[PDB]
């Protein structure tokens, strides 16, 4: 990137000019170019807003560090009828969104039901009864 | 022996229903009405766009 | 294209007979202002009856899902 002293090489010249020069027999760098894979999933099944038109969703970087910060941005959500096996009834509609990728095991499944969330508060407050 | 159905009785019924799961679902089979007028949908638009 | 269609305005005017509610022939006129309209939903947007019946649909269908 011509060095400040081919400028005052060329511009004004003391008698005695000292510059100093990177050696490279044959020049020619390194291509770099890194290898990037571009991944399309289907994500955010049945969201509650109208989420984003195409063409403005664009890619989104993604690993380890932002994982679960492209989860809650981009918070999946699940809804559906499911059969009420605790009391008789019918059909038990349950409203699930996703913030982290520990929502998805069967704990956290049942923190966010709140029927499921009631009775599992119950099992944690009578094991917890149980010692002292 | 049925006490703990009594107790898991209270406990299921008042935690499930008390506030959340609003109205529930009793018979969803009724929205199959949308198969009927999507039936007709069907018969009317054959004829429409099957035309000279 | 499509403003070569919805520039020439593209139409059609026939009966047709209505099997919704017995009856007999259904006039309807269409004019066709882009190439979707030709898709049998735009088809049914179009005719006011069965534009009123599709939002039926979509009203019922919007309605099981919360």
């Amino acid at each position: 990137t011509t060095s400040s002293q081919k400028f005052i090489a060329r511009n004004r010249a003391p008698r005695v000019q000292i510059e100093y020069d990177v050696e490279l027999y044959g020049a020619e760098k390194k291509v770099q170019l890194p290898f990037v894979m571009g991944v399309m999933a289907d994500l955010a099944g049945k969201p509650a807003e109208p989420q984003a038109a195409v063409a403005d969703r664009k890619f989104l970087e993604i690993d380890v560090d932002n994982f679960d910060a492209r989860l809650k941005a981009m918070k999946p959500r699940v809804a559906f009828n499911v059969p009420n096996v605790l009391t008789g009834e019918g059909n038990l509609s349950l409203d699930i969104t996703f913030e982290s990728m520990d929502d998805f095991s069967p704990a956290a499944v049942a923190r966010k039901v709140d029927s499921l969330n009631k009775l599992l508060e119950a099992r944690t407050q009578l094991a917890n009864l149980l010692t002292y | 022996r049925e006490a703990v159905e009594t107790a898991v009785r209270t406990l299921a019924e008042h935690a499930l229903e008390q506030t959340s799961l609003i109205s529930n679902d009793a018979i969803k089979s009724i929205e199959s009405i949308i198969a009927a007028l999507d039936a007709k949908l069907t018969a009317q638009v054959n004829l429409i766009m099957h035309h000279a």
